């Protein structure tokens, strides 16, 4: 699961770039849009007909800088993730009811996101490092189901 | 697509199965969610414990969705045709999870069918329940 | 299926990366082998360093199959019949293998597309690729 | 993953009644039938036309009792599944250059053995506690991959 000490360097410079807020409402409204079924979890944020009404909806704003936070918070514990993130893993489990592919898809849709937003900055081996940290957040996120 | 020999292959099989069709519903879910806890995500509302009657009604309906699809195997998109909408927007259960009932499913009939359980029947029987869950998984996006 | 407005997306994405296409594909190539490794498997014939000359070649063959998708996007089981059979019969690539490469294909787009790619447009080009995908593995079994 | 000790105990009790022979011989063979892409690293083996042919090939049998053979070495390592299979693992990425969801594959081909073999004993405890063996088994397998 673990990165080279170049690929930690690569990480961190990147998202040294990263509005956290905005980019973690692009990813969950895209995540939302692109994979609809996703929106199951999301009954109370009002109105998601369409991809502006995704994207533009307030509560799933509001919703993605909580997400894209807490992910942003264990970037600072790539050695760890399995911890880092064991109370998370517990709350979605037992209290929220996710399954857990939806940690795995919403990395992907943060990748593309990623891309998106830096463009020929965000080169193949950028995104390899990328790879191994959702696939190790999506990991331990799904760690405690039981 | 499903051969005439998967076809013939299936419809022996699922025959042998006859009125066992729902426990073993019931039995593949329980399987599933033992083997596989993160489909129990789906059924928070459930009771889930052993020899739940709720569980057992549900393997039921699983079953006969299942006997109809082989008694129409040779136009399961219309026939599933309900229950694909139900899957995909009222329950929108992720499509990853098709596999692991699939495979349960799988499981349970090798339990029950020493005789029938062939190689060649196997895999007629793994690529009828992989598409059973394409047409449900059809109309997700 | 594809909807109307997602065949509009893809050929209006699709138009836009023109003449780039082959680059595009010999980058997501480059992408899947760095991101996932595994995939790597499939190519031990290969030069997969950066800068081979043998993706850049192979990513314009990628390339040129997916422009003859978009153009028979309502025939793409006949349109891909030969690549379909090459893939499931000489090559045996497991399937799990093309949700990576249509993943690393978004990516390249995505890079490369800052206007064009909204959400969706994002959620059409992800079908497509997912369509493709499901056409190539067909024939597997 | 990480087996509690009753589980532990279940998939002992039930591998101590395994043939490993048949059950090499039948998973191996049976991967190869329902799975045929799988065929594509056996062409040394010879005949592999028909299920009949697949299931009775002597260098199918032969390669189904080694697999499992390790497979069986494995399960005193229940702890320490990755760094029993570290070794196998770079042999199967770099020498033989095959997938690791050919291990995925035959894992759940092997659980449907288990299942056909043992009928109602296979009960869903015992099959949930081999699905986190075969799980284990594979994920160890693939943990060298580069
Ligand atoms: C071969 C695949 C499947 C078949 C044949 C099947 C069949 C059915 C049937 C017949 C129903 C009841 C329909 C009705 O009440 O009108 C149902 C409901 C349901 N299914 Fe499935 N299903 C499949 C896959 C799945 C999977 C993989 C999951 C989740 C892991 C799932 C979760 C549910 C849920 C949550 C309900 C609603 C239960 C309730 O609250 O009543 N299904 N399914
Ligand atoms: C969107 C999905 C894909 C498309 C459009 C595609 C397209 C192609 C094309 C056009 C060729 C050359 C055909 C020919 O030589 O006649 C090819 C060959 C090949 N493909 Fe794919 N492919 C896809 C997915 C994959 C994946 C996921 C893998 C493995 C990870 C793969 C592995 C190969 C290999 C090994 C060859 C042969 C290369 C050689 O030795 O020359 N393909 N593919
Ligand atoms: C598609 C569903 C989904 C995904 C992909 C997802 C992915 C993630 C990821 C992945 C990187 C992280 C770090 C994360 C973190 C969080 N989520 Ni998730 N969550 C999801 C569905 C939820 C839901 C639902 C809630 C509760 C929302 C609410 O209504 O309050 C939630 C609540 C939270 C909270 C607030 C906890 C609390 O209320 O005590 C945090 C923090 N999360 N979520
Ligand atoms: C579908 C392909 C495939 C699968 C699923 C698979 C799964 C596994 C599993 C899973 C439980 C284990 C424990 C395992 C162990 C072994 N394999 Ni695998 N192998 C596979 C393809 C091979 C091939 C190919 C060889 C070389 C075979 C030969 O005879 O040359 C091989 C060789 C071996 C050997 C002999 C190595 C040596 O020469 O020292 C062992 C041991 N293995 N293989």
């Amino acid at each position: 699961v673990h990165l080279t000490p170049e690929e930690k360097s690569a990480v961190t410079a990147l998202w040294g770039k990263v509005n956290v807020d905005e980019v973690g409402g692009e990813a969950l409204g895209r995540l939302l849009v692109v994979y609809p079924w996703t929106q199951r979890f999301f009954e109370s944020f009002g109105d998601l007909s369409t991809p502006d009404a995704v994207m533009g909806n307030p509560k799933v704003k509001a919703h993605g800088k909580k997400v894209l936070g807490a992910f942003s918070d264990g970037l600072a514990h790539l050695d760890n993730l399995k911890g880092t993130f064991a109370t998370l893993s517990e709350l979605h489990c037992d209290k929220l009811h996710v399954d857990p592919e939806n940690f795995r898809l919403l990395g992907n849709v943060l990748v593309c996101v990623l891309a998106h937003h830096f463009g020929k900055e965000f080169t193949p081996p950028v995104q390899a490092a990328y790879q191994k940290v959702v696939a190790g957040v999506a990991n331990a996120l799904a760690h405690k189901y039981h | 697509v499903l051969s005439p020999a998967d076809k013939t292959n299936v419809k022996a099989a699922w025959g042998k199965v006859g009125a066992h069709a729902g426990e073993y519903g019931a039995e593949a879910l329980e399987r599933m969610f033992l083997s596989f806890p993160t489909t129990k995500t789906y059924f928070p509302h459930f009771d889930l414990s052993h020899g739940s009657a709720q569980v057992k009604g549900h393997g039921k309906k699983v079953a006969d969705a299942l006997t109809n699809a082989v008694a129409h195997v040779d136009d399961m998109p219309n026939a599933l045709s309900a229950l694909s909408d139900l899957h995909a927007h009222k329950l929108r259960v992720d499509p990853v999870n098709f596999k692991l009932l699939s495979h349960c499913l799988l499981v349970t009939l090798a339990a029950h069918l020493p005789a029938e359980f062939t190689p060649a029947v196997h895999a007629s029987l793994d690529k009828f329940l992989a598409s059973v869950s394409t047409v449900l998984t059809s109309k997700y996006r």
